[PDB]
């Protein structure tokens, strides 16, 4: 909610990186329409995975119990944190990493 | 008296002859208005009136009639000097194309093209004249009736002459008159004084509807000025009179006036909880077979015209639904007297008669417009409000401070719920 005010204090920005002021059209029934249709296609590839193929995205190893005990061979984030822990495992210093 | 008399040529002589008149008005007037026009030779038909009416009168007062469809000059006297002012016009159509051959039309270009810029500097004209044109947007309908400035500059008389000539015929030319005179004296007057070459009726140039928007936001302007209208029906429609019922409904608002707190429309009390709107006027303007049925308004704030459009649509939504017999019988005497109050004029009846007897070939008197309005009851208006209002494409315009005017898709989708 924040960012949406902080977003409404000056509006959104547009492709051309100019002011919207010159044209600006109500967010609906428009841009409802294109939320819509956005909407609709984010639910359609949402199906096809939660259905269709839904452990592609997770990993195998964390539908074994977890013992303290037994080391994976390789612990490794969800792939969406993957970047961030490149970064950790490429510094050094723990502190640093 | 509307009595009609036919020459031993075409020419139909039509007379509001009426005891009482305060002035006595002649007129002749041939069907060829902005409709008959493209845009090259845009504002012709004015201008070759414009020519015709400057010409000298004996003591008469000749005046041009210009509009969309109908053209002609309109002759004012006394009513003992009306034979004087009827062999006078016939004097001027029969030496109509002798005098335009040798006229100069600079000084007439200029007085015309001063009074296209002069429309386009009254905000209400504009749109108006922009409204009619965005609904027949593509059709020579759409061609401003006084034309515009640079069609203007490149006329010349050849582009008249050849004007008149299709147009100025026996079986596309009427004459009009009105007061206190002997029809007979007059029509005998006209037999003997005019001579026009025979010709057919040109075609009338079909037009027709295309909801569109028209935006001409102007920011130095004081106040926003909007219309929006629909298809109404035009003349020689059954519905001609039920549409300016319709419009009655909602009729006529300004903010600064004495009656404005007190006024029967809805619509009236509803825009003052804001002072939404300055003045707003609802019209039913009749073409020869299209009309467009809505209302104009002039808005003194930048923040209320979606206010105002908003409310005004949904007011329209009424006239298919909960309208009441109470606003039906106040509409239904406003435009009988609105209707009565145009024909006071013997000028206004001469132009109202050649306008009818142009366009649809038969006029009806106010006697046949009232037993026609008296018979309109809440489910014709109703019935009407459903085939022409609800849910159908609007036209919209708009000059000044139009940037609160929300785009289309919002003010069309509240032309139904
Ligand atoms: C299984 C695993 C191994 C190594 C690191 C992580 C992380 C992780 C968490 C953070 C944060 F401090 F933000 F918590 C930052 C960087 C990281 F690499 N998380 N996980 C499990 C996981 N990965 N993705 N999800 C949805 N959960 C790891």
């Amino acid at each position: 909610c924040m960012h949406l005010m902080a977003l409404h204090v000056h509006g959104s920005s547009n492709p051309v990186g100019i002011t919207g002021n010159i044209d600006r059209l109500p967010m609906h029934p428009y841009f409802i329409f294109k939320d819509l249709i956005t909407v609709f296609v984010f639910l359609l590839i949402f199906s096809l995975f939660v259905f269709y193929s839904p452990n592609t995205l997770g990993h195998p190893d964390n539908y074994i119990p977890g013992n303290p005990m037994v080391t994976p061979p390789s612990i490794v984030p969800e792939w969406y944190l993957l970047p961030f822990y490149a970064i950790l495992r490429s510094i050094p210093d723990k502190l640093g990493g | 008296g509307v009595k009609y008399t036919t020459l031993s040529n075409g020419v139909t002589v039509a007379t509001e002859t009426n005891p009482a008149a305060k002035t006595s008005s002649v007129g002749l007037f041939f069907g060829a208005g902005s409709r008959s026009e493209h845009s090259h030779s845009n504002g012709i038909s004015a201008l070759t009136t414009n020519v015709l009416a400057s010409q000298s009168a004996k003591g008469s007062l000749l005046t041009a009639k210009n509009d969309r469809e109908f053209n002609g000059i309109i002759a004012q006297t006394t009513n003992d000097n009306i034979t004087e002012a009827g062999k006078l016009i016939a004097s001027i159509a029969s030496n109509a194309v002798d005098i335009v051959e040798k006229t100069d039309l600079t000084k007439h270009k200029q007085y015309l093209s001063a009074q296209a810029s002069a429309v386009e500097a009254d905000p209400k004209s504009k749109v108006l004249s922009h409204l009619y044109s965005s609904a027949f947007q593509g059709y020579s309908l759409a061609l401003p009736t006084l034309g515009t400035t640079e069609s203007v500059e490149n006329l010349e008389n050849q582009d008249s002459l050849r004007h008149l000539a299709k147009h100025l015929v026996n079986n596309n030319t009427v004459i009009a008159a009105s007061g206190n005179f002997d029809h007979d004296k007059l029509a005998d007057a006209i037999e003997a004084n005019l001579k026009i070459a025979e010709g057919v009726k040109p075609e009338i140039k079909p037009a027709s509807f295309l909801g569109s928007e028209v935006r001409m936001r102007d920011d130095t302007l004081p106040k926003a000025y909007i219309s929006i209208a629909v298809h109404g029906e035009g003349l020689n429609s059954p519905n001609y009179y039920l549409a300016k019922v319709a419009a009655a409904i909602y009729g006529d608002f300004y903010l600064h006036s004495t009656i404005a707190k007190f006024t029967s429309p809805k619509l009236a009390s509803i825009v003052q909880e804001y002072n939404i709107v300055e003045s707003y006027n609802h019209y039913s303007k009749s073409f020869s077979d299209t009309g467009i049925w809505g209302y104009y308004a002039e808005i003194a704030d930048k923040f209320t015209v979606d206010d105002f459009t908003h409310f005004s649509l949904k007011e329209w939504n009424r006239l298919s639904i909960s309208i009441s017999e109470a606003e039906v019988a106040r509409a239904k005497a406003q435009v009988k007297t609105a209707l009565a109050k145009e024909l006071a004029n013997s000028f206004a009846v001469t132009s109202d008669i050649a306008e009818k007897v142009l366009l649809v070939g038969h006029r009806q008197s106010l006697r046949e417009a009232f037993e026609k309005i008296d018979a309109i009851k809440v489910n014709d208006v109703k019935e009407w409000g459903k085939s022409k209002v609800w849910d159908r494409d609007i036209v919209i315009s708009g000059t000044g401070l139009i940037e609160d005017l929300l785009d289309y898709n919002r003010n069309r989708n509240e032309m139904a719920m």
